[PDB]
């Protein structure tokens, strides 16, 4: 189960909201946590997502407009965040507390997805742009792109932000922006001129960019998407 | 003595750059984000170097898209990268084919470490 | 005919006579930079941050530093990220070092991508095996590399594709400035971060092989174009004034546009170093990096001797050919 | 005074490049001795200017060749016109679609009588 | 959306106000063209033989429009005649020229554009020449007929000089790469290129081309394209790899191209460059003639950029009506 | 016949050519007068053709090398050329004298066109490039390349000079130099953005250069290309 996953984080706010949704205007703004809001087929890619993506983003609230982040929290002139702020009094009051950083992020202000999409498939996948090797067509290990891996909540598919953009146009575009997927390591190096922005391996290691290679012993993360039902 | 050096090594890589052929299969799309982004995706996928003043015309092309904010627009939207590789093939054509080494001495002449745009990859093997 | 093809292979000779001294020409150039870097060589030999490294015991800096304090692996390595940049004041390294995260901070960096694939090895189940480089190190020497660990490789780095300041010492990138719709500047802003980076003059240039910086490849690549602004409310205040990413000298950090960071901020132990104040030290980096300027012009040189034979030998099968046509014609 | 000017003069040129269509029909085949005199030709098949890094390219491209004595070697045997006139469309949307004006703008801050470039023809 | 469409139209509204604040801008500084240029007339009007021999070529048109110079739109159409534009100091290297270039080239028509062309002559069904053509009409209005074949140049569609020039100097003279040897120096000989030979009238030096080009990169480039000028014939001979396309002797005989030569009995031409005349007060009055040509191109610039901004603004005019049209119906 | 139109032009020196040839070295070096070389099918196409080389250059003496031109004439220290010259002792004894310049064409120091021929045709026409307007095919009035019109003495087409190059390749090829023919003076006109080097228009003017018009009462030419038998 994967509330059980969001809970075992206890430093977290995940786990915080999660603990609200088991039992004020902050979950009304707030749309939900990144896990929750994702779902992917098989088991493996789904973990090589989640380390691609670490435990702090894919641990990350997700609102909608700017004033819902001012309502997340509270400065005061000293500069520090006491616990006058909204999750801050939230966890005194209920429970566990928020010691480490996590991520908020808007709707609003990201960076939406302007480009064309697939017409008739469903979930309105990107038409995002296959690379080619000189020969013929694509590299040999090419499964496709992560942002399209994504299956999702048909209820976030359209008008979730105030433009009418849908939810993969702007959350999912920003965490996985054009990033292919391939099924072994040396079908990946092979394939490393073809690359723009990241390559994930199906067996093993990732590389965020283009000259940084991760390796070594495989740091996981505990929470992943959930399956699709 | 400075002077005679530039142009004999100016001939010398001329007639190299003009004794490398292009090559027959030209089918491939790299996705890319700036100018000098292809052309290193496309020295790394054709094991041929490009010339010196392709590369400085590459360079000033990718300088010129600074300052208005079309940075943020992703260079793989507005041109298809198919296009683009075409029109460096073509122009990488025209400067080995058509150019004196002389005016290309001067232009090494006019500024040192003209060795950045130089590649150092061989055609052979 | 006969009398075209006679001037043919009379200028075929001619220009293989040139392609001699073409060659001969550079052995003496090459010669001469021998003769100039023994010269300096000579002149040259004539004249904490570890214990923050050695903290993570897990990750790989940690084994790098241990071993420094006792191959071929070690050579490739230029070095780690933490011990490359230098800052002068205290809080803006902490907060740097707490924006690029401890992950990105202990990477290893080598020259070129061989040097990367010497590091790990992989069997066809895809394990990490301890018969990998820094794996059999760190085990023949004591504890092992359970954390992953960043490689990055100075070749594949895409390098800043713009102009720098060119008077400038240090070589410090001038990148536009962030503009409101009105004429005038964000009044948070400092500095992009890149620029903040106080860099060892060894490394300043030729460091790539295309005689690229370090600034432009390695800490372009890690600082890409983000702010640092004073206070928080600067921060907010200039939202869409930002591109990249933000970063106030106050408290958090923003990756994105929209991604905002905030609450408790979680510390990175690991800093960049404070610079020293010495300038005998200066004197003696000023004489390295004048070393290594004179070593890349002479790398270059050998690459254009490469080129020169590669022409003379197919100069030379052409001109046998061509003597065996004209003989049997 | 210069400054704003010749930012205004540089952000108007560009927008108008910018709307210029590229044309639908490219099946032709100039004889041309030199880069400029297909560029002018083909000013004149077609109803369209060029841009003003384009015509600045091709005057260096042509000033490129001068010297060594391929100058009496007639260009259009190096180059089939075919090839020569897909680069110079493919160069000048380029030059129409991605580039800045502030770029331009210091371009024509360098020299002045910048006009030698910009075509007074208009579709 | 809706409130994207509205935002939307809100934003064509500030570009369609921009541009008419660049127009605004463009009339300012025409009309700042416009006080500069009639300051420069007033100033002007303040500061305020060849002829025979073209007249003896009396079949040719050039006498026909010198004789009219004695006494409409051709004669605002047309330049002048070659042998006008041109002026060189010494006697001997100007006959030299004028043997060179012949009578028929020597004694061309220059005008502006290709329809200043279409003016001169009219063609028939058949397309013979009919006389109801502007030049024949006129020089029959006037006295003798044009029976010899005589020559037109359009300066618009002249292939321009692409290369460089020399900076430091005035009469602007072009630089070219000046011959070698195989191995040593250059040929021995060498006095100069040709072009850079003829003196320009300094009211001709810039923005005569509607580009801005002047009359040596265009006209006298033509005529003279790149060939050398020796003192004597043996080192003109002695001098055979060296040339690119014409050489000339200064003693002797001319060559064409590079297997031609020529020998013979040299016919001479009757008509010659004349030699230029260095007076410092029609100096300083053709300075200001050029600093009127450089004002008057300048202001032909600014207006074809008020073309191009009116054509912009009423593209924007079209697009925001019809953006509006359609949200109103939605 | 031609030669009477050789032989009208008395001031030249090829009716004292012609007139050796009715009744030394000059003429063995000599291959002979332009005239006498080319023949044209048609009669116009002739006319017009002379009238674009002009009297001068249709009257030219051809010779092999360099040294048949200094055969041809000599020069004292003067400069000037006296009658002890070739062709001056030899009309002088013979006839008329030579008071006009006239060409002299060395087939040696000619610029030979290095251009693939066609395989088939005979007389070995050049295989040069033909324009096309940007919808089509070739231009409306385009009748052809004027240096592939001319008809040849087939004992010309080979081993003419030293290296092995034709007499098209080398005189015509420098005396029409890839310039286009034309029916309509309109054709001429409409097409004048593909013409490279000249055009020639079948009824009427003819341009040398690009922006060279050449109009007015058309001056004729006596001596015309004769007919091929």
């Amino acid at each position: 189960d994967i509330n059980a996953q969001i809970l075992r984080h206890e430093n977290s706010a995940a786990g915080v909201l999660s603990l609200v949704e088991t039992l004020l205007m902050l979950t009304k703004g707030v749309v939900g946590v990144v896990a929750k809001l994702g779902k992917v087929n098989d088991e493996n890619l789904s973990q090589i997502l989640s380390n691609y993506l670490g435990t702090r983003s894919m641990l990350a609230v997700v609102c909608r407009n700017y004033e819902s982040v001012t309502a997340l929290e509270a400065y005061d002139n000293h500069g520090n965040i006491d616990i006058n702020a909204g999750l801050h009094c939230l966890g005194s009051s209920i429970g566990r507390e928020i010691g480490d950083s996590f991520d908020a992020i808007c709707l609003e202000n990201l960076r939406p997805y302007v480009g064309q999409h697939i017409a008739d498939d469903l979930q309105r996948r990107l038409d995002l742009l296959k690379p080619k090797l000189p020969n013929g067509e694509c590299p040999p290990g090419f499964l496709g792109f992560a942002v399209n891996m994504i299956q999702i909540d048909p209820a976030y598919l359209l008008c979730v932000t105030s433009y009418g953009y849908g939810l993969r146009e702007t959350l999912f575009y920003n965490l996985f922006s054009r990033l292919q997927v391939y099924k072994t390591r040396a079908d990946m190096i092979s394939a490393l001129p073809c690359i723009s922005d990241g390559a994930v391996s199906l067996d093993g290691g990732i590389i965020r960019k283009t000259g940084i290679f991760n390796l070594g012993n495989r740091d996981e993360v505990n929470v992943r998407f959930a399956k699709p039902t | 003595a400075d002077e005679g050096s530039l142009l004999r090594r100016a001939e010398m890589y001329q007639d190299y750059m003009k004794q490398v052929p292009i090559p027959t299969n030209r089918g491939s799309l790299i996705p890319f984000t700036s100018w000098v982004g292809l052309s290193i995706s496309m020295k790394q996928l054709y094991g041929q170097p490009l010339h010196y003043l392709t590369n400085v015309l590459l360079q000033r092309w990718d300088q010129s898209r600074f300052g208005t904010d079309s940075e943020e627009q992703r260079l793989d939207s507005i041109i298809h990268p198919t296009k683009a590789e075409a029109t460096i093939w073509l122009v990488e054509e025209i400067h080995r084919l058509t150019p004196s080494h002389l005016h290309m001495a001067l232009l090494w002449r006019s500024d040192p470490m003209y060795h950045s745009f130089i590649d150092p990859i061989f055609p052979e093997k």
